[PDB]
């Protein structure tokens, strides 16, 4: 028992791995070849001093070349593997916008969200451990000898808590904590394609130094957030691990860290910040190379150039409702082939033997209309909930319900609740960027068969394509006059985090306008043949009259 | 060509009105930030003349022009009403660029930002508000000398001399995206191909920079004896015509189409060409030698192709250096020719500030000259 | 004891089920990201 019954499940991401996934690879492999440039400089900035700089380069080669630092290297490749891995688990090509503070409290409580909290937590702890380690001295080892009992009684030598290798451990395990909050808070999974496409290494050398800018930042932050921890809770790890080791504690030897005295040392402080960049910047160097891998172009043949590779071909891709990366692709890839290669055009206008069907444009277009008339229908329910303002399950519903009924009237909870126009805004639009490419890739093809359609089929489907495209401008047009649907959301420049999903709905509009003035600036006059509603040939004559 | 094959300049008093039978027919009337501006700027005396800048719409009998007060004006062939655009942030304005697929969106290049002007079609106001101007800046791209929006009108283009990276801007998402290369100078201007595959890039070096807007990839031109001045694509986007400063020689680069797949670059041929000169030349007149010849300061082709204007300017041995327009016409296939036709002339005392051929003029082609008495003249050009 | 030499050789040893686990999860990987490839690529 039971191998049967579910091959579509293994084909459609087994269309996935073709593609995304030599992608994933070569990323984890550059990811692990990054590491050695983070280790030589992690040690070479641990080592200095500022009296003997010819020492202070030598002994960091001396470091660099010991058996003890190839170890920890393997061990931190396999923590970057891992972390690389959870990269290609946790990622999203929609951003998921949190419409109310219960919502956000409710995506960070969710428990892949918690079990990724935990395990970066982990490596967190590891990665920090490796370091204190490659620092050597005073961050050696969790358990030293104690160096005061002269008192000749006993000759078993006592083992002290190094409170100082504990709080390393405890402090990498809160910046992994920090990270995987801050990854889902800022939606640092996801997916943003880039507006302009760039050699690989192009987009890394200029992302690069806005990240080692934003790790030394970012990590101050933290081991400052942390110093403000550890003065109020610093005493319950401590107390728990002397007694789950029955280790002591030198009170004559060193200042505990619960105290000011202790915690403003300097040399712990910047040992611990610099912990804290080298780990922010190998694992955002996983993100950003996984980010690039992963929104790098696709081609998708039109035509196949061979039968059993079909599956390949753009129109079956587009209709198979394939992954959501595969269809942003193959979306990107139309909107790629219909402004810049007109020999692709040309296997999309072809007609297709025996029968003579135009079956690569009438699956184009169908999928484009069918996800032009979703966006459509997506916003007219949002106007109209806009305008509106067994016994055990209804019980519990109705339930349910008095108390959303009586925690709503509590001022407290109704700031929880409350949902965030703007993030709902933001949410309708989430995955407008498939439906501007759909639109874009269209309204170029369209531009393009009145030279290159020696077949005429696209000025077939011209008028459905017009009446979608001029009620489609109408829901947006409704929409844009509703409250706070017309305010720009204040941005950062320069953040390493993009905000581009925002003003989405801006672009959005703004391409279905300069959509429709294409069609009207190619075909012009000859569209007073076409057969559409009498308020859709008025609209028509303002975009041929250039008043919109 | 050359200077040698042109028809005599008109009488000393006419007005070129306009071309009919290929025959010109006349009549008797119709540093700082800103002296880097005036380094660059593409009329011949941007710190003195009335006129900043002029442009067409690319679709419609609409046009804004730049004046010395740092006023935009729009005017409109169906209006009286002529909008005066006048926010905090513009000063020494530099250029201006309509958008492409657009009725009413108007980008203009100031000392400190980019400010992208919103103007309701139908509702034209003496004086919009300043909540119709959006602001676009970045901390060192400043001053911006040039814009140029794509063809397919989703995206933006800013030069600053200072700035060793192009910005693209999407004006809808409001995001900017540096293009930096590895040395050289800032950019001077920018020029898109009608296709919208390429761009040129020019420099206050002896270096220019092709660009493919597929890929984003880089095409360098290194052979030149001065600054690339100025600069033509065709209306295919397969030629590109250029000048260098200090030499009288229009060079012409060509790109064949990409009968092949699977590599981004740029695509030009290995060489440029050498089509007109406009070495020191004399024409005989009955009003005796003139003499003719210096350096092409602009060039601009008509939307068809046919009729190629280049503002000449001459040395301070020729004509006192007083600026020329200059009329050839020109051919695409299956060779690129230059011939002749003539030599463009205003009111007694005028000199030529600025050239630019009008988008959408079903009637052969419509020149705009801005002239240094503040006047605009438009003579058509009938074929 | 040190802080060092040791951690290279004794956890090699400690994890050699994880290492096996993680070298045959990154070749099914790769395996499970090439069959998705001769039919899109």
């Amino acid at each position: 028992a039971t191998a049967v019954s579910r091959p579509c499940a293994g084909r459609s991401r087994d269309i996935l791995w073709r593609v995304l996934g030599w992608r994933i690879v070569a990323s984890i492999v550059w990811s692990v070849l990054f590491l050695p440039i983070c280790t030589t400089v992690f040690i070479i900035f641990s080592r200095i001093d500022l009296f003997h700089p010819i020492q202070w380069l030598s002994d960091s080669f001396s470091d660099l070349y010991s058996s003890y630092v190839i170890f920890y290297f393997l061990l931190l490749s396999v923590v970057i593997i891992i972390i690389s891995i959870f990269n290609v688990e946790f990622y999203a090509v929609v951003p998921s916008i949190p419409c109310s503070r219960l919502a956000l409290i409710g995506k960070i409580i969710h428990p892949q969200q918690l079990m990724h909290s935990f395990i970066h937590a982990a490596m967190g702890m590891v990665m920090a451990w490796c370091a204190a380690v490659i620092t050597q001295g005073q961050y050696s080892f969790l358990v030293v000898p104690c160096t005061g009992t002269n008192s000749f009684g006993s000759p078993a030598a006592q083992t002290c808590l190094n409170e100082y290798h504990l709080f390393f451990l405890l402090t990498g395990a809160f910046m992994g904590y920090s990270y995987s909050l801050l990854y889902f808070v800022n939606n640092m999974n996801y997916l943003p394609f880039p507006i302009i496409q760039q050699y690989k290494f192009l987009r890394f050398r200029r992302s690069l130094l806005l990240l080692v800018k934003h790790s030394c930042v970012e990590s101050l932050f933290l081991v400052r957030n942390f110093c403000i921890l550890y003065y109020f809770l610093g005493y319950i790890p401590k107390a728990w691990i002397s007694t789950a080791m029955n280790l002591h504690i030198d009170e004559q030897v060193h200042r505990p860290l619960d105290t000011v005295s202790g915690l403003l040392n300097l040399s712990l402080l910047y040992h611990v910040w610099l912990c804290g960049v080298f780990l922010l910047t190998t694992w955002y160097v996983s993100w950003i190379l996984f980010k690039i891998y992963a929104t790098e172009a696709h081609v998708f043949p039109v035509q196949p150039p061979f039968a059993e590779g079909s599956d390949e071909c753009l129109p079956k891709v587009l209709n198979s409702n394939p992954p959501p990366i595969i269809k942003y692709l193959a979306l990107q890839d139309l909107m790629l082939l219909s402004q810049y290669s007109p020999s692709r055009r040309q296997e999309v206008f072809s007609l297709s033997q025996p029968g003579g069907h135009p079956h690569n444009w009438t699956a184009i277009s169908r999928e484009c209309l069918n996800l032009l008339n979703g966006m459509t229908q997506k916003l007219i329910l949002y106007q109209e909930a806009a305008a509106t303002n067994s016994v055990i399950y209804s019980w519990i519903q109705n339930k349910r319900e008095q108390i959303k009924n009586f925690l709503s009237k509590r001022v407290l909870i109704m700031y929880f609740f409350s949902k965030h126009p703007e993030a709902s805004i933001q949410a309708v639009f989430s995955d407008a960027q498939m439906h501007i490419w759909a639109l874009e890739g269209l309204s170029h093809l369209v531009a393009a068969s009145f030279t290159e359609d020696r077949f005429g089929v696209v000025q077939t489907t011209l008028p459905a394509i017009l009446n979608t495209l001029l009620t489609l401008q109408e829901a947006v047009d409704k929409y844009f006059k509703l409250p706070h649907a017309s305010s720009k959301p204040p941005r950062i420049s320069g953040s390493l985090v993009d905000t581009s999903y925002k003003t989405l709905r801006f672009a959005f509009r703004a391409s279905l306008k300069t959509a429709i003035y294409r069609i009207t600036t190619t075909f012009g006059e000859h569209l007073n043949a076409v057969q559409a509603s009498a308020e859709h040939q008025k609209r028509l004559q303002q975009f041929l009259e250039f008043k919109e | 060509c050359s200077l040698g094959l042109f028809p005599p300049p008109p009488p000393r008093g006419q007005v070129t009105l306009y071309e009919h039978n290929n025959e010109l027919v006349t009549g008797s009337s119709y540093l700082r930030s800103e002296d880097l501006i005036a380094e660059f700027a593409q009329v011949t005396n941007w710190s003195s003349c009335c006129l900043r800048v002029f442009a067409w719409h690319p679709h419609t009998n609409k046009f804004a022009v730049a004046l010395l007060d740092d006023s935009v004006r729009v005017y409109n062939a169906s209006s009286t009403i002529v909008p005066s655009l006048k926010h905090r942030l513009q000063r020494n304005v530099a250029s201006l660029a309509w958008k492409p697929l657009s009725a009413s969106v108007l980008a203009v290049a100031c000392q400190s930002c980019i400010l992208i002007w919103t103007l309701d079609p139908t509702s034209l106001s003496t004086r919009p508000s300043s909540g119709c101007a959006q602001v676009l800046s970045h901390p060192g791209h400043t001053p911006v000398t040039s814009l140029a929006w794509a063809p397919s009108g989703g995206r933006l283009l800013s030069a600053s001399p200072v700035d060793a990276a192009i910005r693209v801007w999407d004006v809808s998402t409001e995001t900017c995206v540096p293009l930096p290369w590895f040395r050289g100078g800032g950019v001077t201007n920018l020029l898109w191909s009608p296709d919208g595959s390429k761009i040129l890039a020019t420099t206050p070096s002896a270096v220019f920079r092709v660009w493919e807007a597929q890929m984003w990839t880089c095409e360098r031109w290194p052979t030149l004896s001065g600054r690339c001045q100025t600069g033509c694509w065709s209306p295919d986007g397969s030629r590109l015509l250029f000048t260098v400063l200090g030499e009288p020689l229009i060079y012409s680069l060509s790109f064949p189409e990409r009968c092949g797949e699977g590599k981004g670059c740029v695509g030009g041929a290995k060489s440029a060409t050498i089509v007109a000169d406009l070495s020191e030349t004399t024409i005989q007149t009955p009003d005796g030698e003139e003499r003719l010849g210096g350096e092409a300061h602009s060039m601009v082709w008509d939307p068809s192709g046919e009729r190629l204007a280049v503002l000449m300017k001459g040395k301070p041995r020729v004509q006192d250096g007083k600026p020329v327009i200059l009329l050839f016409r020109t051919r695409n296939s299956p060779v690129f020719e230059l011939l002749p036709c003539g030599i463009i002339q205003g009111e007694p005392g005028a000199q030529p500030q600025l050239i630019t051929f009008h988008p959408s003029f079903n009637k052969g082609a419509l020149l705009s000259v801005g002239w240094s008495t503040g006047r605009i003249a438009h003579i058509p050009l009938y074929f | 004891p040190g802080p060092y030499g040791a951690s290279l050789f004794q956890h090699f040893l400690d994890s050699y089920q994880v290492m096996f686990f993680t070298l045959f999860a990154l070749l099914a990987g790769t395996a499970v990201m090439i069959i998705a490839y001769h039919t899109v690529c």
